[PDB]
């Protein structure tokens, strides 16, 4: 496929991904899945002034990737920009 | 051939007794290649001590052992023990004992060698007072049916190659489980879940509900013995033995030796003898409870440990059946 | 000197007659597990990667590089042209990097090497040759090798010099216009359209400069080039304009001294506020050097030989600087990577000393700085008498890493406003964004956040007051309502006549929809360009944000919108979410959402239970009720519709826990398809209990559910279908073609509508009409032969 074509597309797609999303049911459990499991995402940064879709990450692991943790022992950090600066910026105190 | 690679700070023993100055750092001297022969050779020196010191020849000891066997590798040492008459054939027992520990050592490094542990997890592990991973886990005080369903967890989401399994069966509630230091590692993480706390005190809650209370502790090994990663070594040992003129016939072995799978005596068996004694420390588990089924007044300890050592463990399964152990070394 | 060098290093016929500004090409070689055995054995690297294991693909590490491109990196500084005492040569520096992108060697590649020399100076003390390799596996670049050599004595030999420097990214913004004059005068400064307007732009100079010598001092030539870029409105660069500058005999680049006066560079590493301690490791030296001499070919005599050690004048047999390197970065890769192979991704060695075998070496770690998104971490090696030995730093990639981004509800006054008295890449993105709406719509969204006013007046006096005006009368609602689609123009009190327009909350504006959709969007967009400015983001993140979120995300990782455009359409969605529901009486709506907690209905009740339950509730009383956030499994659910309908389900939930009925108990295992009675007759009692009262109905909460407070719009349902295609519209208007780098979506962005990692392929394009039925998508699916050009 030409870039300029494929360009064409991606905009079609997204701008009609935007379009429904809006009209059309917010899908995360079957996101969480997909950043959790099929990417084996270690660090997951929620950007947000509150800590919402951290907790419902902490609930999604403490779930159905307790086993999966321990046995890849695949240690995992989930952070909020509001309340672990920090870990983010790796500026530890003294 | 390529035994030199292995050796990296050679093998000069007789230099290491006398200097310990130039002997090495402890992780080098465990390396199976080093540490399995060298077992073997501390088991024979310690029987022969017992022989000379009682004035008997090693055929004279043997003739008055009812039966002889091994925990893992332990079962070359024996097997060599049943085979010895006189102490001028006892030299061509002893090259055939430390032969086969050193192709076990040498073939078996090769076929699953240690490397290094993400820093992230030795310090995990060191903040819970669990050891240093190694490939030998020990689970005190969990029946072989709660711990057959831990490994189960475990191995359903690792893939064929890095799986673990039991490996020694030494008690009723005493499992050793054998793999990847990686994956050990991950079957710790889902006991720390099930255990409780030492200090909880339940002496106050009815019985039946109570938390399991459990040791679990990595062992002092460099290979994960009795598991199906060493398989690849089984074919290699078998030929560098037939290579080196190493057999042991059933007609020369004077006593029966009793083999760490079953507890059936290798005087019976078909095949090789050779061949068994490498599966029975290469693949197959090691159920000590039924090997040590024989009955006898009097169990001596040759091997290495001593109050540590696989003696007292066998005191601890037969207390009470009128059975001493005697801790020779 | 050289005739033996060559002997013991290259495989060739002896011949030095070959120009050093020509391409030097290596053999094809092939990596096999014997090598990287026999390799990592010599340096001490016993990480798992690099080890043959049942069930995987033995890596090999990139230290062995240097292995591979040996033959070709020294032959570089054979020619006669570059003449030296190869006796007194010193190695100074070796670096590897990796290209952004290309996996890490295998064992069964077949790895081409092509070297080029960069640089060859006579300084005062001797002459210095940069050489850089490249290996290339299926004809494409894996790594880039830069060694740099040092031929100790007294060279003037200038006609044979030469020095490709690559120039820090030069940054001027255009203010004025004689800022664009000085500029125009310059003979350098082309244009690709000369006509091109260059006031309030921001240009980038990104340059190279080519320099033959004629003495230490004065080059017989310089040459610097390389393409002008301008910031778009997205923050992509563009190419404008080249620089052109030659010249003959010259005491300096006046184009390099023009841009660090009037511009500023654009430095990539960004240091931590203080540096974090890693480790202080011991390493030995091995007591022999014929070990490291077999595997990479390096048969220099002075690593092996006393007699040539002596002869050349060093303190005996010394180590070779390549094992130092290699053996450090064995530690680099197991404490800083935690034995990762593939993360460690640039690694560069200066060699400050010489070390004798049975030497015992302490290295220093250190995180020091961020770059891209890898950790970038300086080492120094130190000897027994405490002398400094290797230096270097490695780029270290930050584990794999998801940015997920919060949508409504989490709002406060004060959001994010600690950011911006800090930050200046936030303080671009509020001012960027109050700037748009004070000009356009009145009003500043800092003053919003900052002081949540319960009312807010715009004023439409004077000409700039028309024009904000005319600004709100042209916002409509394209709405799909009945079988023609019926235009429902925003703001029905606004026309011709009007001085002032009031927005009215209860509480304050902030928790108004219009308002709180940017206010969130700007706070985590500043947020995330604040990382961004510290090189906090790796390249190949994931991002997903829930709902609006969506915005926020794909405005910050793939800079599809400029701020500008971002601000409107969520704007214009928070709006589009106040004219899609009817409310007569004032702004009471029939309509909410309740979020709902299966677990404490009953622990058997879970998926597939809820999504009858509701589906029924809905078939049955013929009022629109929907599931609109799946959150978590069996722990949170979101469901929103009719306010009626919603009030049976609360209802209905909080009978089945008292009742205290097992629905599997009852599902199929007693009675099979019959439920549908059992259910109806739960409904129709709750059904016409909740159909007759309070008109827009005060809705209580329950065991099982909790009502979302000030949430009257059923958002992300089929009721606002039917307002889609308005802003589908809408969107083509402020979301561009060019401003789409496919790149920067493809296998990271996880949609909301298709929980699926957005590519662009037939089958993704197949799975959104399946949940969409729209007809620009199906047209594409019927001609997917626009492959085809």
């Amino acid at each position: 496929m030409k870039p300029e074509v494929e360009q064409e597309l991606a905009h079609i797609l997204l701008t009609e991904l935007l379009a429904y999303q809006f009209a059309s049911p917010v899908r995360w459990i079957e996101t969480q899945d997909v950043f959790l499991k099929d990417f084996n995402t270690e660090r997951v940064v929620e950007i947000g002034p509150s800590p919402t879709l951290a907790g419902m990450a902490q609930r999604t692991l403490k779930n159905k990737y307790e086993s999966y943790d321990a046995a890849l022992s695949l240690h995992r950090e989930i952070l909020c920009y509001s309340k672990d600066a920090k870990e983010i910026y790796y500026t530890p105190d003294p | 051939l390529d035994a030199e690679k292995v050796f990296t700070q050679g093998l000069n023993i007789l230099e290491w007794l006398e200097n310990p100055s130039n002997t090495p750092d402890k992780d080098y001297l465990l390396s199976i290649p080093i540490s399995c022969p060298l077992i073997g050779v501390i088991q024979l020196a310690h029987y022969v001590v017992t022989a000379k010191l009682l004035g008997f020849t090693p055929g004279e000891l043997r003739s008055y052992l009812k039966g002889a066997t091994g925990h893992s590798q332990g079962l070359v040492t024996a097997v060599a023990i049943a085979e010895t008459d006189s102490w001028e054939s006892f030299f061509v027992s002893v090259r055939k004992a430390i032969t086969v520990l050193f192709f076990i050592g040498v073939r078996c490094y090769e076929a699953y060698p240690n490397t290094s542990l993400p820093p992230s997890i030795l310090e995990d592990s060191l903040e819970n007072n669990e050891g240093v991973p190694s490939p030998m886990l020990s689970i005190s005080n969990l029946t072989q049916e709660q711990v057959q369903d831990y490994v189960n967890k475990t191995n359903s989401h690792l893939p064929a190659g890095k799986q673990v399994e039991i490996s020694l069966v030494n008690g009723a509630k005493n499992l050793v489980v054998s793999g990847p230091p990686q994956s050990l590692y991950g079957l710790n993480l889902t006991l720390r879940k099930a255990k409780a706390p030492s200090g909880l005190d339940q002496s106050r809650i009815p019985f039946s509900e109570r938390k399991l209370k459990f040791s679990n502790r990595f062992l002092p090994v460099a290979s994960p013995f009795h598991s199906h990663l060493l398989v690849p070594a089984s074919d290699l040992i078998n030929k560098d033995l037939v290579k080196n003129n190493v057999s042991f016939n059933a007609k020369d072995i004077q006593i029966p030796v009793y083999d760490t799978f079953d507890g059936s005596d290798l005087r019976v068996l078909s095949g090789s003898i050779s061949e068994r004694i490498v599966d029975c420390i290469i693949r197959l588990p090691v159920k000590w409870e039924t090997t040590t089924q024989f009955k006898a007044t009097h169990i001596l300890d040759f091997g290495p440990g001593g109050a540590s050592g696989l003696g007292v463990l066998t005191h601890r399964n037969k207390d009470g059946t009128g059975v001493r152990v005697i801790v020779a070394g | 000197i050289k005739e033996m060098y060559w002997k013991l290093w290259i495989d060739e016929p002896f011949n030095l007659d070959f120009d050093p500004r020509d391409v030097i090409k290596g053999k094809d070689f092939e990596i096999t597990a014997k090598e990287v055995y026999d390799f990592t054995h010599a340096v001490g690297n016993n990480c798992e990667d690099f080890v043959s294991r049942p069930d995987r693909t033995m890596l090999a590490p990139m230290d062995f590089a240097i292995v591979v491109g040996w033959r070709a990196i020294i032959k570089a500084i054979f020619p006669n042209t570059v003449d030296g005492d190869l006796l007194k040569l010193v190695h100074l520096s070796n670096g590897y990097k990796m290209i952004p992108g290309a996996k890490p060697l295998q064992v069964g590649d077949v790895v081409s090497t092509t070297a080029v020399i960069e640089s060859v100076v006579n300084q005062p003390t001797g002459k210095i040759v940069d050489v850089v390799g490249t290996l290339s596996r299926n004809g494409k670049p894996v790594m880039e090798v830069t060694s740099s050599f040092f031929y100790r004595g007294n060279y003037t030999d200038f006609e044979n010099t030469f020095q490709k420097t690559v120039e820090p990214v030069y940054q001027m913004h255009i203010k004025t216009s004689k800022d664009i004059a000085v500029l125009r005068s310059k003979e350098w400064f082309q244009l690709d359209d000369e006509d091109f307007d260059l006031l309030n732009k921001t240009l980038t100079f990104e340059t190279e400069t080519e320099v033959t010598f004629k003495n230490a001092n004065i080059f017989s030539s310089v040459k610097c080039f390389g393409p002008i870029k301008v910031e778009l409105p997205t923050k992509e660069t563009v190419e404008i304009g080249i620089v052109d500058y030659e010249a003959g005999a010259s005491h300096g680049n006046p184009v390099v001294d023009f841009l660090k006066r009037n511009g500023s560079t654009l430095e990539q590493k960004v240091n931590l506020e203080n540096p974090i301690p890693i480790a202080v490791l011991d390493s030995y030296t091995p007591s022999t050097n014929e070990p490291y001499a077999r595997v990479s070919g390096d048969l220099n005599p002075i690593h092996v030989s006393r007699h040539f050690a002596s002869y050349a004048n060093l303190p005996g047999t010394i180590t070779h600087g390549m094992f130092s390197s290699a053996s450090v970065r064995a530690l680099i890769e197991n404490w800083a990577a935690d034995s990762v192979s593939s993360r460690v991704r640039g690694y560069t060695c200066q060699f400050v000393d010489m070390v004798l075998p049975n030497t015992a070496l302490k290295t220093s770690i250190q995180h020091v700085g961020m770059i891209n998104g890898r950790k970038l971490i300086k080492f120094e090696t130190r000897n027994e008498d405490d002398v400094v030995v290797l230096t270097g730093e490695a780029e270290i990639e930050q584990p794999v890493t998801t940015f997920v981004f919060t949508g409504q509800g989490s709002q406060e006054q004060g959001m994010g406003m600690d950011l911006y008295k800090t930050s200046k890449a936030a303080q671009d993105v509020w001012n960027r964004a109050d700037n748009h709406f004070k000009d356009t719509y009145g009003f500043s969204i800092l003053d919003i956040v900052i002081n949540n006013p319960v009312n807010l007046t715009i004023h439409f006096g004077g000409e700039k007051g028309k024009r904000i005006r005319e600004n709100y009368s042209a916002m409509i609602f394209e709405t799909i309502v009945d079988g023609k689609l019926k235009t429902e123009k925003i703001f029905k009190e606004i026309n011709e006549h009007s001085t002032s327009y009031t927005f009215r909350s209860e509480k304050g504006l902030l928790s108004a929809t219009q308002f709180t959709q940017p206010a969130l969007t700007l706070m985590e967009k500043a947020a995330f360009e604040d990382l961004k400015s510290k090189g906090l983001i790796p390249a190949d993140a994931t991002f997903a944000g829930h709902s609006l979120g969506e915005y926020a995300a794909l405005a910050s990782l793939a800079d599809v919108m400029s701020i500008e455009s971002l601000v409107e359409v969520v704007f214009y969605r928070g709006m589009t979410m106040q004219v899609a529901v009817p409310r007569d009486e004032l702004g009471r709506s029939n309509y909410g959402m309740i979020a709902i907690n299966p677990g404490r209905v009953a622990a058997s009740f879970s998926q597939e239970a809820l999504q009858y339950v509701v589906e029924r509730v809905g078939k049955r009383t013929g009022w629109l009720v929907e599931i609109v956030n799946y959150n978590v499994e069996n722990q949170q659910y979101v469901a929103a519709g009719d306010l009626r309908a919603l009030d049976t389900v609360t209802n209905v939930l909080n009978f089945i826990k008292l009742q205290k009925i097992d629905i599997i108990e009852l599902q199929k295992s007693l009675s099979l398809e019959e439920v549908e009675g059992h259910l109806f007759e739960i409904i129709d009692e709750a059904s016409k209990k909740s159909a007759v009262k309070p008109r827009p109905l005060k809705l209580e909460r329950g065991f099982a559910c909790i009502p979302l407070v000030g949430i009257s719009v059923p958002f992300h349902s089929t009721y606002l279908m039917n307002g889609v295609k308005p802003f589908k519209s809408f969107l083509k208007k402020n979301i561009i073609k060019e401003n789409v780098k496919v790149a920067r979506l493809a296998g990271k962005y996880i949609p909301n509508l298709t929980a699926k990692p957005f590519q662009v392929t037939k089958e993704y394009f197949q799975d959104v009409y399946d949940l969409t039925g729209s007809e620009p998508i199906k047209e594409i699916i019927d001609n997917w032969e626009k492959y085809e050009q």
